[PDB]
RNA sequence: CUCGAUGUUGGAUCAGGACAUCCCGAUGGUGCAGCCGCUAUUAAAGGUUCGUUUGUUCAACGAUUAAAGUCCUACGUGAUCUGAGUUCAGACCGGAGUAAUCCAGGUCGGUUUCUAUCUACUUUCAAAUUCCUCCCUGUACGAAAGGACAAGAGAAAUAAGGCCUACUUCACAAAGCGCCUUCCCCCGUAAAUGAUAUCAUCUCAACUUAGUAUUAUACCCACACCCACCCAAGAACAGGGUUUGU
RNA sequence: CUCUUACUUUUAACCAGUGAAAUUGACCUGCCCGUGAAGAGGCGGGCAUAACACAGCAAGACGAGAAGACCCUAUGGAGCUUU
RNA sequence: CUGAACUCCUCACACCCAAUUGGACCAAUCUAUCACCCUAUAGAAGAACUAAUGUUAGUAUAAGUAACAUGAAAACAUUCUC
RNA sequence: GUAAAUUUAACUGUUAGUCCAAAGAGGAACAGCUCUUUGGACACUAGGAAAAAACCUUGUAGAGAGAGUAAAAAAUUUAACA
């Protein structure tokens, strides 16, 4: 049981990928850097 | 470093003497156990619900017809008890099981063809070796002292029993005789395929399931026939007339005991318990013990009146 | 059906040198008390059985010189005599086969 | 090729082994691996996994001193998290500066 | 005391242990309760066997594991003990195990009406 | 490979360097050719370098056998008995001057895989760890659930 | 499955089997000793025993003469059965022949056997002999016997 | 993906599995009186016929059955079979084409190899399913016609496993056409007590009952006399007997 | 055929003698689910697992055998017919 | 906190793309001249094989497998069976 | 801010494309389908997403029994009513 039709991560019916908690934090950490980059590029 | 047998170095004069010598000892050993109630027997408890007594080990003589008082014909199997004794007893605790085991042997065999460890067990028991030794699960209130002889009157007419024995050996056989496969037709183009199994499995699995019916050795295994009643008991020769057929060939040793079928549960209330002791019997039994619905040979002809 | 792969010498030594393949030692061998040669406990001595056949053949060659043809067997008993022997009391009216040789020691006159 | 690629696994499996041995020696003193490594760095003690695991086997009395130090610095961090800055820093929380 | 383990949630009913005899139709599925009544040491034994590394050494580690349903232990195994590990879970107390001090120490929170039948 | 080769533990010869350092290189045997282009670099090493190299290493006995040969070799013998044979075939003086000095610096122990980059005969000073090291003792040395004074 | 089958399957069929056994029996009556494969002799030994029983019935019994006429291909041997062999075993009721195993023959390493008629005029075969009564073991038993006999008489 | 080859119809043989259940089992609803039915919930242990025409799968038809289930497994299975059909080389009819030749066409005929190296398997040991008959009973039900369930008894079939007294094929024995034996359950719901919600309420409230088996028990359980012989044991090996080793 | 059975012979298997062939990348050559050049003994997660011969079976090794004869391609051939 | 061949640290540095392209070295053989336990500088060339259902030869696997053979006794004279 | 670019001379090979995101066409707002455009990756290494050509992290090459990091783990539990 549990076949993903075809190849997993391509096509119409794909294997679902879920966002972990550290994946969120990793993205937020990147945003805080680039948000501070906008401040130093403004003067 | 060469093996030897019992009469390899004996002369022409000692072979007859040794044969008769050991033969007379067996007679004396067997004729010394006929009084078990005088030789410090163990306590004799009465029969209680849920009790299980010992069985016997008989020899299959043959088959005989039998007619009832209604006219119907029944075929029975003759089971002779010969040299049956209790070898040892193991308690429930030491048994590592719910019940307690009682060991029983049958059919005295030669001492020259047995293992040393087996010969010494019988030496202290005061009995000749036995061919077959079977284990019976009993209750604490049915233990019998080892060396006690066992007879055919241990069972009674109207009682159902379970006979176990090895089946006739037929060697390596195909699927047609071993499993009842139909095979293939004789004509209409068939090419060297008349008694073959055909397909053994599907293609997907890529293998053969365990337990798949294939050619192999058939027979020569233990099988039990449940629900066989005792029609007649002969006390002179210690013979049991069992209904129908039983597994095994003629002159084979079979295991007999009360039937486990629920329908015949708690029917040993009127039976001997633990076993029948002729030595202490207040009155000897008749020659033969018949059932109510059995018409004896001496009886007159049947008449539906 | 053909082999899919080649079997290795390691696989084949385990099949060829399996104890079942090996020859089993025999323990039924002993010496003949007469000649001292070897023999099996259940088989006759090849040496002592051979000397009976050499003499038995010579006796059968003498029988032919008396019969002098086929389908000429007698209706009486037969006796073998050697140099230095005469018909016994019980060997009367029999077919004596004269042998130009000393009687074998193992051959006991009956 | 296996021997040439195995030089990356050897270094990885060593550090995996050291950590497993440090984790075991820290539980003997009621500590976890993250609380020992993280709080020894806070005390300016720069000892690597290789040395620490060697100390746990051959210098057990020195490894308990390092675990007691980490537990002391860990408790000072909690105490500072309960205050609002008024209370001064702990004795083992001070940092030596290099100019 | 492997017979007195406690599962959280409804795992006695939901959790299933599945096996196969190898024969057609030999796939069996029993609940943890059914297995526990049949073998009071199988649940703890199967959890440990699944946590050990998937290698040849695992069957050697399981010979050094001794499980007993009740608190009885053989003398031999009881003469070579060294240390007793603390229980991970703290067994909570029933309302009949509290002393009269703790019951009176905990304050009452509401004032029931006097005309309530209860 | 390591599995296709042998190995040894890091070691020294007679605990060298502990009380004093003793040079393990004991003998050097050169085989140069009077004629031959292969030995050109070896001939120039014997004219200016070998004499100055012996002044610095007085404990090494150097033998220069000039004979016909197509491949010149230098044989180094060490105190421990090891013998390493090397070829200076078509090598410049600078290459032979760094080679001979390498031989003088080595100990003679087989140049094979060394298991550990460290060696100590006294690894512990507080006691090698054992199961009971960090365990507390109980009153009367009792065991778990052991009835005392029964 | 062969349970109870007492006769073997040799030759090219049931009839050929009887013809093979007949050629061995005929040679056994002419020479009184032959060597042949062990299985073929053990199968013929039974017929050699029952042939003497027909020779004791006499040459006047037609049934007995029809057996010898069939089982003896050479007709000069029929009088030898009724006039030489049967009289010899007149006192005996059985055990007219002895069969002994001999070394396997070289050509095919087949199991061999020698069979003869007891009382023949040929050099005695090297029969196997039992250990003497004067041996250590038999003397220890002979002494045991005497006591058991002596005690019984007492 | 495979054309330095994955042999393709149906059938025979052996069947593994799913449940979306044709029959048997347990339940709710009914425009369910009863006997028959419709519908839904649960259940995959067990079972699911013989024949005429057709190459057929299907389909029609005849006679039955408690029922003659739907599907997947390389449209399961040709190193097991079959070759009627399709699908070469021959030929005929009709049609197309100047002809050679061709057609979704129809028709007669037409070579089906392989000594098994590896994997897997070769006694899942032993609780059985159903119909009919009698009886209940011409009872409940019902205007009438009509016609039950449960309990109980008996007699068969099939299946599984065994046996040879007789019968039959046979004859120191092997067989069936013959005889003997065959033991547990399954959960959908229906009901009480009683809170959240002071009634009531079968309760993913605590609880009670119909309502549950550690599936029961049975079988098996000793071991260098063993060269040789014998056997109801067997390919070999092994096994049983020799107190019948001239 | 319902519905098979018994016996003989050959074959067979064991002993002795003689002694081929196709085939073979290497092999220390298990099962379930999943994955994937889309159908796994070799990958992932699990289960199983001292070594070894002989006799059987034909589900798999997309088993062996013949560089597919069906189909398509080649400015590759050939036979036949023809306004 | 764990976590790369990313980055830092000690030392070193030309030393991880198919087709294609550029460049630096080189085995053995012959020749010239050297050399003289096997080399040097150059000049030449039938100048380097884990693979073409490759060619020849040898030996394995399958495999001690498939398959093959002699009518019987005896005096080797002869007879008997078919 | 960076160090490439054009031209001149002399050549070979590639010209049978795959998935992902985005804008679109065809198909059925099916296809691991087909056809263009923009860009990325693969056809080169390593780590991660379970196994993994195309998603994410990451590139310039050696040794080391040192260190700091990158991407990187799935969450949810339901219907009373005057
Ligand atoms: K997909
Ligand atoms: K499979
Ligand atoms: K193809
Ligand atoms: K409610
Ligand atoms: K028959
Ligand atoms: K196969
Ligand atoms: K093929
Ligand atoms: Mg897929
Ligand atoms: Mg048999
Ligand atoms: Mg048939
Ligand atoms: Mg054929
Ligand atoms: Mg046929
Ligand atoms: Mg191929
Ligand atoms: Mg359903
Ligand atoms: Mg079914
Ligand atoms: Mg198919
Ligand atoms: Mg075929
Ligand atoms: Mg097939
Ligand atoms: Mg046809
Ligand atoms: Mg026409
Ligand atoms: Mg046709
Ligand atoms: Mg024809
Ligand atoms: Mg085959
Ligand atoms: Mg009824
Ligand atoms: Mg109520
Ligand atoms: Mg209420
Ligand atoms: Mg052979
Ligand atoms: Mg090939
Ligand atoms: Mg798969
Ligand atoms: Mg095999
Ligand atoms: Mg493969
Ligand atoms: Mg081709
Ligand atoms: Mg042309
Ligand atoms: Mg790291
Ligand atoms: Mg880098
Ligand atoms: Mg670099
Ligand atoms: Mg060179
Ligand atoms: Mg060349
Ligand atoms: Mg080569
Ligand atoms: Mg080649
Ligand atoms: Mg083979
Ligand atoms: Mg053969
Ligand atoms: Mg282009
Ligand atoms: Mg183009
Ligand atoms: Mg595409
Ligand atoms: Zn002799």
């Amino acid at each position: 049981r549990g076949r993903i039709p075809g190849r997993q991560w391509i096509g119409k019916h794909r294997r679902p990928r879920f966002v972990s908690l550290r994946a969120k934090q990793n993205m937020i950490r990147r945003l805080e850097i680039e948000a501070e980059n906008h401040y130093w590029l403004s003067m | 470093k060469s093996g030897t047998w019992w009469d390899e170095h004996l002369s022409e004069e000692n072979v007859p003497f040794i044969k008769q010598l050991v033969s007379d000892e067996d007679k004396a050993q067997l004729a010394s156990k006929l009084c078990p109630l005088k030789d410090e027997p163990w306590p004799i408890h009465p029969w209680e619900p849920g009790s299980f007594r010992v069985g016997l080990i008989a020899l299959k003589l043959g088959m005989m017809p039998l007619w009832t008082k209604d006219g119907q014909k029944h075929v029975v199997t003759l089971l002779q008890v010969q040299d049956c004794h209790v070898l040892k007893y193991t308690s429930k605790e030491n048994c590592n099981g719910k019940m307690a085991t009682l060991s029983v042997g049958g059919k005295t065999v030669s001492r020259f063809r047995k293992a040393t460890s087996i010969l010494e067990f019988y030496r202290e028991l005061g009995l000749p070796p036995k061919q077959t030794v079977k284990i019976f699960n009993i209750t604490d209130n049915a233990a019998i002292k080892p060396g006690t002889p066992l007879y055919a009157a241990h069972f009674r007419p109207g009682q159902y029993v379970d006979v176990t024995a090895k089946t006739i050996g037929k060697g390596f056989q195909g699927v047609m005789k071993r499993w009842g496969f139909k095979g293939q037709p004789a004509t209409h183009g068939q090419t060297k395929t008349h008694r073959r199994p055909g397909a053994v499995a599907t293609g997907d699995i890529g293998r053969v399931w365990p337990g798949t019916k294939m050619p192999g050795k058939m027979g020569n295994i233990y099988r039990t026939e449940y629900g066989l009643k005792v029609w007649r008991i002969n006390t002179k020769h210690n013979i049991i007339y069992v209904n129908g057929s039983v597994p095994g060939h003629k002159n084979c040793l079979v295991k007999v005991k009360d039937s486990k079928l629920p329908a015949y549960k708690d029917l040993g209330k009127n039976l001997p318990f633990p076993t029948y002791f002729p030595d202490g019997d207040e009155e000897e039994l008749p020659e033969d013990l018949y059932d109510e619905n059995v018409c004896q040979p001496g009886a007159p002809s049947i008449t539906f009146a | 059906a053909a082999p899919k792969n080649r079997r290795t010498i390691e696989v084949n030594r385990c099949r060829r040198r399996n104890p079942q393949k090996l020859i089993k030692v025999k323990n039924n061998i002993d010496v003949c008390p007469e000649c001292g040669h070897l023999k099996q406990k259940h088989v006759l001595c090849a040496y002592c059985y051979e000397k009976v056949c050499k003499e038995t053949a010579e006796i059968r060659r003498q029988i032919g010189k008396q019969e002098g043809g086929p389908f000429k067997a007698p209706t009486i008993e037969t006796v073998v005599l050697y140099t230095g022997e005469t018909p016994s009391e019980q060997d009367q009216g029999k077919r004596i086969i004269e042998r130009d040789r000393k009687r074998p020691s193992w051959f006991t006159q009956n | 090729v296996k021997c040439t690629k195995a030089r990356y696994l050897k270094k990885k499996n060593m550090r995996t082994l050291w950590i497993n041995r440090i984790t075991a020696a820290s539980q003997e003193h009621g500590l976890k691996y993250p609380a020992l490594i993280g709080n020894l760095v806070k005390c300016q003690v720069e000892l690597n996994r290789k040395v620490l695991a060697d100390l746990a086997i051959y210098e057990p009395k020195t490894f308990k001193s390092l675990a007691a130090l980490a537990s002391r610095r860990r408790h000072e961090g909690f105490a500072a998290a309960l205050g609002d800055g008024k209370e001064p820093e702990g004795i083992f929380s001070r940092v030596v500066q290099y100019h | 005391n492997t017979r007195h383990i406690a599962f959280s949630g409804n795992k006695w009913e939901q959790k299933v242990y599945s096996s196969h005899t190898g024969y057609p139709g030999g796939f069996r599925q029993v609940t943890a309760a059914q297995l526990h009544l049949r073998d009071p040491v199988a649940i703890v034994k199967l959890a440990i066997y699944g946590m050990l590394p998937k290698n040849l050494h695992r069957r050697t580690m399981m010979e050094r594991l001794h499980l007993f349903p009740d608190e009885y232990i053989p003398e031999d195994i009881l003469k070579n003990l060294v240390e007793e590990l603390p229980q991970p879970r703290k067994i909570p107390k029933r309302l009949d195990e509290y002393t009269q001090e703790e019951i009176d120490a905990f304050p009452r929170l509401w004032t029931p009406p006097e005309d309530y039948r209860l | 490979t390591a599995r296709g080769t042998p190995s040894r533990f890091l070691a020294s010869v007679l605990h060298n360097g502990l009380g004093r350092y003793v040079q393990q290189l004991q003998r050097l045997s050169f085989s140069v050719s009077r004629d031959g282009a292969s030995s050109r670099g070896a001939r120039e090493f014997v004219e200016r370098e070998v004499i100055d190299f012996a002044r610095r290493n007085p404990g090494v006995v150097i033998y220069v056998n000039s004979r016909p040969c197509c491949v010149p070799r230098v044989v180094a013998e060490y105190l421990n008995g090891a013998v390493r044979e090397e070829s200076i075939h078509c090598k410049s003086v600078e290459e032979i001057s760094t080679l001979v000095q390498k031989l003088a610096d080595q100990s003679g122990l087989d140049v094979i895989r060394i298991r550990k980059p460290f060696h100590t005969d006294n690894p512990s000073i507080q006691g090698q760890w054992h199961p009971f090291t960090n365990k507390p003792t109980t009153f009367r040395g009792l065991r778990p659930r052991e009835v005392q004074d029964p | 499955i062969s349970h109870g089958r007492v006769f073997r399957r040799m030759g090219l069929g049931p009839e050929s089997r009887i013809h093979l056994l007949r050629n061995l029996l005929t040679g056994l009556v002419r020479h009184e000793r032959i060597e042949a494969p062990w299985a073929r002799v053990d199968e013929m030994r039974g017929y050699a025993e029952k042939l003497i029983d027909y020779g004791k019935l006499g040459d006047t019994n037609e049934r007995a003469m029809r057996m010898a006429d069939f089982w003896l291909t050479e007709k000069d041997l029929i009088p030898k059965l009724f006039q030489v062999l049967a009289p010899r075993y007149k006192d005996q009721t059985g055990g007219y022949t002895r069969m002994l195993q001999i070394p396997n023959r070289s050509l095919d390493r087949a199991k061999m056997a020698v069979i003869e008629y007891k009382g023949n005029c040929l050099p005695p075969l090297p029969l196997p002999r039992r250990d003497s009564h004067l041996t250590l073991l038999n003397q220890l038993l002979q002494g045991l016997r005497q006591d058991l006999r002596q005690s019984q008489e007492a």
